[PDB]
């Protein structure tokens, strides 16, 4: 399955692959890393297609923290690129509101005053 | 070699034997046309190195020849320099200058390659072994001022790299040029040549000579700063008691405050270069507004005539009379 | 009556007559007619003494003298020297090769007798040796722009290198390749249509993967031919993003992800690489690519040594944040 899901990103379809990861959860029944593999991988797809709610679903499913936290990052600077914070503003913080906050703290520390929007 | 052959021998020595004795130039228009037309011709090839040197950095072969034309290079008797052979001195100057390895431009290690002074171990040292000998030029005060702005770039190199085995060598050159008064030879040969009013960069190379000495070595300097405040303090005490002063004075500090005083003064260009000497940082900015306030600490009689001078040459420019203006208006509100 | 003496005898020791024509002219203040003389005698082993007779006395004739046309000659004439050096290079390469070849000596003859035209030379010394740096250089000079036989000849240049590199030891081969990688890329550094970077870098780093060499190899030699760090971080990225399924076959995408990870550290040792101006955006660069990496790693099956580079990772990311 996880074959055929490689072949499907090079592929370029990314409703199958997440099917495809979805069947592919239920054979890892009671494997917790290839769970949270899969499941990063559909949070990722559905990131990169517009898909704010079914990202944030996959985002609180996956069974690893720290794979959670990276994706927790990764759909901050896609929705602020975007300027989609409404639905990050919407999305409830999961004891990482701090956590949201020094990311984009370190961000305005760390970038020209004259470019970025990270401050506003 | 066959620029600076061809240039001075001709131009000298033709006019004055030939043009001066027969008079061939016909009136007295002709000979000051002629005169003219030669004095306009060595100074254009003059600005020429000049303009050059500002552009392109000089190449090996060529700085050891024009250092091999600063070994000879001679002052008018009414001591002011030729507007031609002191161009041509500034212009090796900026040469030689290493304000190019002190700006942050990036292509400092592009530069450094280009500019033949670095990439040979064997330049710097010639250069320093020449000025550290004690046959001196037909102007002794030259050997000696060369040998300073030679070590004001010895120290400057110190920052770049790990090249700091000359470093030591810079506190003894710079007290053989300030026992030289090197402060008294650029207050009256160099700026005393009215010439010197015209071109732009005969200022800025000498204003970045003046403030990259109290921050490239501010350890070179505030010991010779507190060296001689102490020393004059010492003497002049014990002079006020019963005796006379030694004869053997040298009070570097006080011509160092009038050349402060002398360079500053004059304001054709509306730059207001004293803006350099207000502080509203940088480790350059607090070397400076240091050197202001480190310097406020002498009191001795003989430093108050040209440290007044100085602050002759810093009140040019608006700004820098309002805030000189307020600074005076505090350290009374007790300093002298 | 020294001057016509001299012509009549030159038109008529044809090389000495018209050398001392020339001093003397010189001597005279006729560097001109000097040059006219020398040119002429020119065009007129004992022909490679002509050629180097012929070269000297024009760069004694056009000392700074810019004329159009006698410059063009002495351009003409250095492009003559490389036609001259660069046959006999590779003239050496190839008798070598094909049992001290004796067809090669003749060409070699031939083109030193005569001055060849583009079109001859190239078909000629292709066909029995291609000497794809030789065309290389040649293209440069007229200026025929030609991205794919630009391509060709370099990757020609690499096979035939590692041809005559598969009897020396893994290491001397690679050492010798990069050595004459570096040495030509030197000669088109200026040039970017006469060097196509992602190309080479992809045909290079498939050899790699085919021949098991170091992952930091192509970063190193990188950074040695002054490529900037932020440039060759920028290709590194396009290739890895581009998702060439040949990675995936060689079963080395790790690598590739590795030899990533590898220019990045050598960029965090010393900082000096980039310029001081630019250190602050690219540090957030990287941050941002480590955010990247590290989210694709975490969506791939775990395996010890991807959680190895996870942790190195993050570890970068730390120093990172700190430098920044």
């Amino acid at each position: 399955y996880n074959r055929v899901l490689r072949l499907l990103e090079d592929v370029g379809l990314p409703e199958l692959v997440i099917q495809l990861a979805t069947i592919a959860i239920g054979e890892a029944s009671d494997d917790w890393r290839s769970q949270a593999a899969l499941r990063t991988r559909i949070f990722k797809h559905h990131l990169d297609m517009g898909h704010n709610n079914q990202a944030y679903d996959a985002l609180t499913q996956i069974p690893d923290p720290s794979r959670q936290l990276d994706c927790l990052r990764q759909l901050v600077v896609v929705l602020c690129e975007r300027s989609q914070l409404q639905d990050l503003v919407e999305f409830p913080y999961v004891n990482l509101h701090n956590e949201v906050v020094g990311i984009i703290e370190s961000r305005a520390r760390a970038v020209d005053l004259m470019t970025h929007n990270y401050y506003e | 070699n066959k620029i600076l052959t061809l240039i001075s021998q001709i131009d000298v020595n033709n006019e004055f034997d030939k043009l001066k004795k027969e008079r061939g130039l016909g009136n007295k228009k002709h000979r000051k046309e002629v005169s003219d037309l030669i004095k306009e011709c060595q100074q254009s090839l003059a600005h020429s190195l000049y303009s050059w040197s500002c552009q392109t950095p000089l190449n090996r072969e060529d700085t050891l020849l024009l250092i091999g034309y600063l070994e000879k290079v001679t002052v008018e008797g009414d001591g002011s320099l030729d507007k031609v052979n002191l161009t041509l001195l500034m212009s090796l100057l900026y040469c030689l200058d290493v304000g190019f390895l002190e700006q942050g431009t990036d292509d400092r290690e592009e530069l450094m390659k280009q500019a033949s002074m670095f990439m040979d171990r064997q330049y710097i040292a010639a250069i320093h072994n020449r000025l550290q000998n004690t046959q001196p030029w037909k102007s002794p005060g030259m050997q000696a001022t060369v040998r300073l702005a030679w070590a004001l770039a010895l120290r400057g190199i110190s920052q770049f790299s790990e090249v700091l085995e000359f470093s030591e060598a810079d506190e003894p050159m710079a007290e053989i040029a300030i026992g030289g008064n090197v402060f008294l030879f650029l207050t009256e040969a160099v700026v005393g040549s009215e010439s010197f009013c015209t071109d732009e960069f005969f200022i800025r190379r000498i204003h970045k000579l003046v403030t990259d000495f109290p921050t490239l070595m501010p350890m070179k300097v505030k010991q010779l700063r507190n060296r001689a405040e102490e020393d004059a303090r010492l003497i002049q005490m014990s002079m006020q008691m019963g005796n006379e002063p030694p004869a053997s004075l040298r009070r570097d500090l006080e011509h160092l405050l009038l050349l402060i005083g002398e360079l500053y003064r004059k304001d054709p260009f509306h730059l207001e270069l004293a803006l350099e000497y207000w502080c509203p940082p940088p480790q350059r900015q607090v070397l400076l507004s240091k050197f202001v306030r480190q310097m406020s600490d002498l009191l001795p009689a003989t430093l108050y005539l040209p440290y007044l001078k100085m602050l002759r040459g810093l009140a040019s420019g608006p700004q820098c009379a309002h805030y000189c203006f307020s600074l005076l208006k505090a350290n009374g509100g007790g300093s002298p | 009556f020294l001057e016509p003496h001299l012509v009549r005898m030159a038109k008529l020791n044809k090389v000495r007559y018209m050398d001392l024509l020339w001093r003397y002219y010189e001597k005279n203040r006729n560097f001109s007619n000097a040059a006219r003389v020398v040119a002429k005698l020119a065009d007129m082993k004992q022909r490679l003494e002509y050629i180097s007779r012929a070269i000297l006395s024009a760069k004694s004739s056009t000392t700074m003298s810019t004329l159009a046309a006698d410059g063009e000659f002495l351009h003409e004439l250095e492009e003559k020297l490389e036609v001259a050096r660069i046959q006999l290079q590779i003239q050496e390469t190839l008798t070598r090769q094909y049992s001290h070849h004796s067809t090669v000596g003749d060409a070699v003859s031939q083109l030193d007798s005569q001055l060849m035209d583009i079109t001859k030379m190239f078909g000629q010394y292709a066909d029995p040796f291609r000497l794809s740096e030789c065309k290389l250089a040649i293209i440069h000079c007229a200026g025929h722009s030609d991205p794919i036989l630009v391509q060709t000849l370099w990757q020609d240049i690499i096979d035939k290198e590692l041809s005559d590199s598969m009897g020396n030891s893994s290491v001397d081969r690679m050492q010798s390749l990069h050595l004459k990688i570096t040495s030509l890329g030197k000669i088109y550094a200026s040039t970017p249509r006469y060097f196509p970077l992602e190309f080479l870098v992809k045909y290079l780093e498939q050899q790699v993967c085919n021949f098991s060499w170091d992952a930091g190899f192509v970063t190193y030699t990188m950074q040695e031919i002054n490529v900037p760090v932020p440039k060759l971080l920028e290709v590194y990225d396009h290739l890895f993003k581009a998702r060439d399924p040949w990675w995936s076959r060689m079963k080395k995408p790790l690598h590739l992800l590795e030899s990533i990870y590898i220019l990045l550290s050598g960029y965090v040792q010393e900082p000096s690489k980039v310029p001081s101006y630019e250190r602050r955006r690219f540090t957030t660069l990287c941050l941002d690519a480590i955010s990247c990496y590290l989210v694709e790693l975490q969506s791939m099956d775990p395996a010890p040594a991807l959680l190895n580079t996870v942790s190195n990772f993050k570890s970068l990311q730390a120093k990172l944040e700190r430098l920044s």
